[PDB]
């Protein structure tokens, strides 16, 4: 969250020559995750983490190829919201991998992955309520 | 008696008195150009040549006659001719926009409710934050459908993409502040385990502290009798004597290329046209030098924050002070010789390319 | 600029002149008072000696041309009615005077699509010439130089508009009284302001010329006594009334005998010296109270004396009545502010503004020759002032409300000081607030004091009808408030005389069976009373007397009142008392003075029928709870019933938002009207109560059943789920069941509802009928509406021959 | 219309409205609107044993004129006789 982010340029800052990998993501990745928005808290905070030279910034939460990560590596991402060009450091690709040859999931399980379609970022949240691309929301223990 | 009060505070009136808008007008016209004037001299330039240094000149609503009054300069001898057009123009400004819409008594239980709700002073200028112009409108309309014609309020100064202020009788904006406030969640309310879609938007508002409905149909009178009265007292501008940019602030076109008078337009802007902020400062610049009143929380700051990660850079010369942030300057910027007169500030789709 | 204020030299040879110059004068011509002295050479202790002869003239002279600006005459009548010349309001008189005064309501200030209002002190500026004329005739001698301001007030006339931009005033002023006393005069003068004819406000401005005066043959005075009253227990007493010669009765045969009577009075009096009268004159009607509280004007009270030490009309009505004080006091103060507030540096332009030039406020050697502490502020400054702080605090800022002020002047104020007023709201008159407010000064010291009404907030008073009836209701009041007490009582006799049963006891006890008992004489007339009442109803277009109590008959000896958990439940019991809890809690309202006049009001279903007796009087208590009685009664036979008095219908409360959230009521009033129809029996809608909220069917208790369970069906696709059952009721009220009743009840009505007891100003624009959601008005669109919803034959009498009754 | 012929029609239509009033729907929904909006009403005192009325009158103003009070800076107070003794007589304790 937000609160996290400045905890971490607070980490950063105590420490101006170690370099810190601030690996963003929001609510719309696979596994446990959050309730926050992708975008908005980066548009927040960007400036917030430019500011120190040791943070590398890393995104993810929803990639899976060139075409879909490129936006983000020269920071056109957010000019759609009317802002300057922020441009990222790098990406992780979480779900993207799950269904690679060396991966260890069962075969059933990889076809049983690749049958889900998906969703478009605007539509995640409707995962708290029911199956939406084949993905839904549970609570852990 | 500006002399009087300036040797005397303890015979300083009133802070009310002062922020009336005859008094205020003329006085932050003179504060712009004594600020003006130290910036030039200490750097032993004459007003002409600090003025041929700048790109282009343009001022927040009342600034603009100040920025078109500095665009006039050439020598210290005609600085004054300058001075007293400007001063001019602000003091009958003050006096009409006055006349028109003199400010009367709030009822003590408006004012009694307004503070109980950690809210200010109503007046007639309303600042929102936090909330894009569509949604400000939306209030605005729904407010403005159950007032008569001559009550209503609207946004006066779009300042930035969340920041507004709308303009109109304290009465009405004290009506709209009521149906912000049924609104608005509190501030000390936690919504980390809601989902984002569904979470009820923050803001904050606030009134500025004046004390007239700049840019509102209220003010709207004064404009013809403020026209008649300049062109008795001999105040004009012409394209020919300004020779830098100065934009306007409805549509933040160059002024030097306007087909009518100057300063009919530049009143206009002042009483009656919203000031498009973002509009007006889309020109191309690395710095950007504050002369305005309010230091650190003055025209400079904003500015800044609209236009953070552009490679801008902004100087308030109107006050000495250390930025722990060091993200914008401070006086002493523009005088240093060192490397760190020169500060420049990050272009994100440059330095991150 | 520097100007000859005062000049000295010889205007003889032995007469020396001091010529004191005012230079502020209306016409910009300088004024001078010629103060002369004789010069005695020969008593070289004292060779200057005042010119004593004419120098109130020479003063008054100077007065005159300062303040009037009339040729100078000072041989006038006091007794007379001094005229004042028109006056015409303009933005700008407003606006300097508001600034002079610092008064910054936005009610005075000009604004886009609002005409600006003069301020109540603007009174002053109007009337001020006409006021001052008083004091200056011959015969009202004295000092001007030592005149002293003693108080000034403002009084609306009620139902009076306040001043406004445009408006031409005139104004007329009387002397009330002028009357010596020992430390000098008193002159009390009264002027009415008179817009386009009629009356707006009454100033009370009372002077003072300090000094010795013995002229009581040029002395009069006039004081509205209070009004007394006597409730006329004893013959003694009609017998000690009948001796005063002064107490005359038009009706010689009038039956004072356990009357309440009224005296409102005015004594006018002449004098021969201070202790002693020389003529007295008392004089007034005389009122007598009536059943429905309204007061009647029986004779008038006449007394006329020469020399006299008294008024023993005044006196005996304090010895053996009471007077009536409209004003009451709340049992704590309210603190409402203490506020700050400074005079001006300057009294210039407050005299410019107000005509008032008099030169002890402007000129050094005015104020000097007069003794005062220096140029002191105009009075009438200050209280404008004052009046500016309650307006803004105790009105809130709403010009309108202020309808009284009054203000007395108990010492000097200087320019430039610090004063602090505390306003606190202390007791109600008339359904208006009283605020005191005391003026102190640096030093501490009282200044200025005075009073204020301000009238209370738009109100709207909505009376409760048939509900949740509980034991103990209205039993508080009845405890503490004497007039609830009055209401109760008076119900409660005429129950037990003519029913032999006490409401009160219902109320308190709630019996489940109440017997009443035919034996001896009283019993008889109780059963006969019994006997006579009827239920006449309409079967198609025929009378149909039936008869309530069908098992009393003369040879009857009870009668017993049935139920199964309490009497109170009933009709007949629940409808009467809840109006006496209503009308008794209104009494205890009015009685401490919380009433506003211009106050609208509603009732809900039976409330309606308590709100007229409580506001508009049209019935008084005994005939209030003998109808409600009757037609309690009433509704008990009109559906059947059995033991512990049950019915077969019912009613229940409907929220159309609870069966699905697009449920209309629209919809709803299709589904009840089609199942009634598409059923056959009788089933509708009674009280539309809150939108799409609430809304009440009244009908066949089975019938209701089906309804609940057809909504709760359609709330199973696209108590109870959406149907309370309304406890209390069990006949189906304001549906068309009942509609045969409505010819007879009208009938009842018109019988029991008196024609002279119906005030329209009571209810033009107040009273809003249950039957059309209009203000009552007496138009012929009203009864067109009327007509229109309901047909009437009456009405339309009324609006077939309207040109007939209208001309 | 004289005052006596007025006083006459007045007495008519009187008698005629409260007749007619027990066999005719209760429209409290046009009284409010009436009272809260063509009159306006910053005191609404309700005079009866329990608060069934002001119930009324607050979901009314609730659910139909939160805008427009807002906007026009009404201070509404729905009293009832029964609970608000002390704001109806002035009388707030110490
Ligand atoms: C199957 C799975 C297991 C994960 N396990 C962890 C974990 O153990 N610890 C952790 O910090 N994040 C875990 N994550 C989150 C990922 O590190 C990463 O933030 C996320 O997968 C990126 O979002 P994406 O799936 O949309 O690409 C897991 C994600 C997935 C899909």
């Amino acid at each position: 969250s937000i609160d996290a982010i400045s905890q971490v340029i607070n980490i950063a800052k105590a420490h101006p020559n170690f370099p810190i990998a601030l690996q963003w993501t929001g609510g719309r990745g696979g596994g446990h995750h959050s309730f926050e928005d992708a975008h908005t808290p980066m548009l927040q905070m960007y400036s917030k983490i430019r500011r120190h030279p040791n943070i590398m910034l890393i995104f993810g939460s929803g990639f899976g190829s060139a075409d879909d990560t490129y936006p983000y590596l020269t920071g056109e991402w957010s000019t759609k919201f009317d802002y300057p060009p922020m441009p990222f450091d790098g990406f992780l690709f979480g779900s993207r991998v799950m269904i690679a040859k060396e991966v260890k999931t069962s075969p059933d399980a990889k076809k049983c992955i690749a049958a889900c379609t998906g969703v478009p970022d605007d539509k995640w949240e409707q995962t708290y309520k029911k199956p939406t691309g084949g993905i839904v929301t549970v609570r852990s223990e | 008696n500006i002399l009087e009060w300036l040797e005397n505070p303890s015979n300083t009136p009133d802070k009310d008195y002062l922020l009336s808008i005859p008094i205020s007008c003329p006085l932050i016209g003179v504060i712009q150009l004594a600020h003006y004037v130290v910036t030039a001299k200490l750097l032993g330039f004459t007003p002409g040549e600090l003025r041929s240094y700048l790109k282009g000149a343009t001022g927040h609503s009342q600034g603009l006659v100040t920025a078109v009054a500095i665009a006039e300069t050439d020598s210290w001898e005609s600085f004054f001719v300058s001075v007293r057009k400007a001063i001019t123009v602000l003091f009958f400004i003050g006096v009409r926009c006055y006349e028109a819409y003199p400010n009367t008594s709030l009822p003590p239980s408006i004012l009694e409710d307004s503070l109980e709700n950690n809210e200010g002073v109503p007046s007639p200028m309303l600042s929102i934050s936090n909330l894009t112009q569509e949604q400000v409108q939306d209030y605005v309309n729904k407010t403005n459908s159950h007032l008569p014609a001559g009550k209503q309020v609207e946004i006066s100064l779009v300042n930035g993409a969340k920041n507004l202020v709308v303009s109109g009788p304290p009465q009405s904006l004290y009506g709209l502040n009521l149906t912000l406030r049924k609104a608005k969640a509190p501030s000390g309310l936690d919504q980390s385990r809601i989902p984002f879609s569904e979470r009820k938007l923050k803001f904050s508002n606030r009134f500025l502290p004046v004390a007239s409905p700049f840019h509102s149909h209220l003010l709207v009178p004064a404009s013809d009798l403020i026209n008649k009265d300049l062109v008795k007292n001999n105040v004009s501008f012409n394209a020919k004597d300004i020779q830098i940019p100065v934009y306007d602030t409805f549509d933040g076109s160059d002024l030097r290329v306007l087909s009518g008078s100057i300063s009919e337009r530049i009143v206009d802007c002042i009483i009656r046209l919203p000031v498009k902020w973002e509009t007006t400062t889309q020109f191309k610049a690395t710095h950007i030098l504050d002369f305005g009143p309010g230091g650190a929380s003055g025209l400079g700051v904003l500015t800044h924050r609209n236009k953070d990660g552009t490679g801008v850079r902004v100087i308030v010369a109107g006050t000495l002070d250390i930025n722990p942030d060091d993200d914008y300057g401070f006086k002493q910027e523009i005088f240093d010789v060192t490397s760190n007169g020169l500060k420049k500030n990050p272009n994100w789709l440059e330095e991150y390319h | 600029e520097l100007k000859p204020t005062v000049i000295l030299k010889l205007l003889k040879e032995n007469i020396i002149q001091m010529e004191m110059i005012e230079n502020r004068t209306m016409d910009g011509k300088p004024v001078s008072l010629p103060l002369l002295y004789n010069f005695n050479p020969d008593n070289g202790f004292a060779p200057i000696s005042e010119v004593m002869e004419d120098r109130n003239q020479r003063i008054k002279e100077m007065y005159w041309k300062l303040w009037i600006d009339e040729p100078f005459n000072l041989d006038f009548d006091p007794r007379d009615v001094i005229k004042g010349k028109d006056f015409e309001i303009t933005a700008k008189e407003v606006y300097d005077f508001t600034h002079a005064v610092g008064n910054n309501c936005e009610d005075f200030v000009s604004r886009p699509d609002r005409t600006m209002l003069a301020p109540m002190d603007f009174a002053i500026v109007v009337g001020w010439r006409a006021i001052i004329k008083a004091i200056f005739p011959n015969t009202v001698d004295g000092d001007l130089l030592k005149l002293v301001h003693l108080s000034n007030g403002y009084k609306m006339i009620p139902g009076a508009k306040p001043l406004q931009v445009g408006d031409v005033v005139s104004t007329t002023a009387v002397i009330e009284s002028v009357v010596n006393q020992p430390t000098g005069k008193i002159v009390d003068v009264v002027g009415t302001l008179s817009r386009n004819g009629k009356p707006v406000m009454e100033v009370t401005s009372s002077f003072f010329y300090r000094g010795n005066y013995t002229d009581f043959e040029n002395t009069f005075q006039k004081t509205v006594e209070p009004v007394y009253q006597m409730h006329i227990k004893t013959s003694k007493d009609i017998a000690v009334l009948r001796s005063k010669e002064w107490f005359q009765l038009d009706d010689e045969d009038f039956d004072l005998l356990n009357k309440t009577l009224t005296f409102e009075t005015e004594t006018e009096v002449t004098f021969k010296n201070a202790n002693i009268f020389s003529s007295v004159k008392c004089f007034g009607p005389i009122k007598v109270e009536l059943p429905t509280k309204e007061t009647v004007e029986i004779g008038i009270v006449d007394y006329e004396a020469g020399a006299s030490h008294g008024n023993p009309v005044v006196d005996f009505l304090k010895r053996n009545g009471s007077t009536l004080e409209q004003k009451v006091n709340l049992e704590n103060p309210i603190p409402i502010a203490v506020l700050d507030s400074y005079t001006p540096s300057t009294n210039e332009p407050y005299a410019r503004v107000s005509g008032d030039l008099n030169p002890i406020h402007v000129s050094r050697h005015f104020a000097s020759y007069a003794n005062l502490p220096g140029t002191i502020t105009h009075g009438m400054f200050s209280s404008a002032s004052v009046r500016a702080l309650i307006e803004n605090w105790a009105a809130d800022s709403v010009s309108s409300r202020v309808r009284g002020y009054t203000c007395q002047f108990v010492d000097m104020v200087l320019p430039n000081t610090a004063l602090k007023t505390s306003i606190q709201h202390v007791g109600m008159i008339n359904g208006r607030k009283l605020i005191k407010f005391e003026t102190r000064n640096e030093d501490d010291v009282v200044v200025l004091t005075g009073e204020a009404e301000i009238e209370q907030p738009v109100t709207t008073f909505v009376f409760t009808g048939q509900g949740s009836q509980e034991q103990g209701m209205g039993m508080d009041l009845y405890k503490t408030s004497k007039a609830a007490q009055d209401v109760w009582n008076r119900a409660d006799n005429h129950f037990k005389d003519t029913y032999g049963f006490s409401i009160l006891d219902i109320v308190i006890n709630n019996p489940v069976n109440l017997t009443i008992h035919f034996g001896g004489e009283k019993g008889k007339r109780i059963r006969e009373n019994y006997s006579a009442m009827i239920f006449e109803t309409i079967v198609d277009g025929k009378l149909k007397t039936e008869k309530i109590f069908k098992e009393i008959n003369e040879h009857s000896t009870s009668y017993t009142f049935r139920s199964e958990k309490g009497l109170l439940s009933a009709t007949q019991f629940t409808q009467p008392a809840l109006t006496l809890m209503e009308k008794a809690a209104f009494e205890d309202l009015k009685s401490k003075g919380l009433i506003p006049a211009d106050a609208t009001f509603a009732g809900h279903s039976l409330g309606e029928y308590a709100a007229l007796a409580s506001l508009a009087d049209v019935m008084s208590i005994e005939s209030l709870v003998e109808v409600v009685f009757y037609r309690g009664m009433t509704m008990q036979v009109a559906v059947p019933r059995d033991e512990l008095g049950r019915s077969n219908y019912g009613m229940i409360a409907i929220n159309p938002g609870r069966v699905a959230a697009s449920f209309s009521q629209e919809a709803l009033q299709y589904v009840v009207e089609r199942v009634g129809k598409r059923t056959g029996w009788l089933v509708e809608i009674v009280n539309y109560n809150v939108e799409n909220q609430q809304y009440v069917a009244a009908g066949d208790l089975r019938a209701l059943d089906t309804v609940t369970n057809v909504l709760n069906f359609i709330k199973l696709q696209k108590r109870g789920f959406a149907c309370i059952p309304l406890v209390g009721i069990s006949v189906p009220f304001h549906s068309t069941y009942l509609m045969n009743g409505v010819k007879p009840f009208k009938s009842f009505l018109k019988k029991n509802i008196i024609k002279e007891n119906v005030k329209v100003a009571r209810l033009a624009g107040k009273y809003i009928p249950n039957l059309t959601a209009k203000p009552f008005q007496v138009t012929k669109e009203y009864f067109q509406d009327v007509y229109d919803l309901t047909g009437s034959e009456p009405i339309k009498e009324i609006i077939d021959n309207w040109e007939k009754y209208e001309q | 219309m004289k005052p006596e012929v007025e006083q006459e029609l007045a007495h008519i239509l009187l008698t005629e409205l409260l007749a007619y009033q027990f066999a005719s729907p209760v429209r409290w929904i046009e009284t409010q609107d009436v009272f809260l909006k063509d009159f306006n009403t910053e005191r609404v005192v309700e005079i009866g044993p329990s608060p069934t009325l002001a119930g009324m009158a607050q979901r009314t103003l609730k659910n139909k004129y939160e805008s427009y009070d807002a906007a026009l800076s009404l201070h509404r107070e729905i009293l009832c006789y029964s609970k608000d003794a002390k704001e109806i007589y002035y009388t707030p304790d110490p």
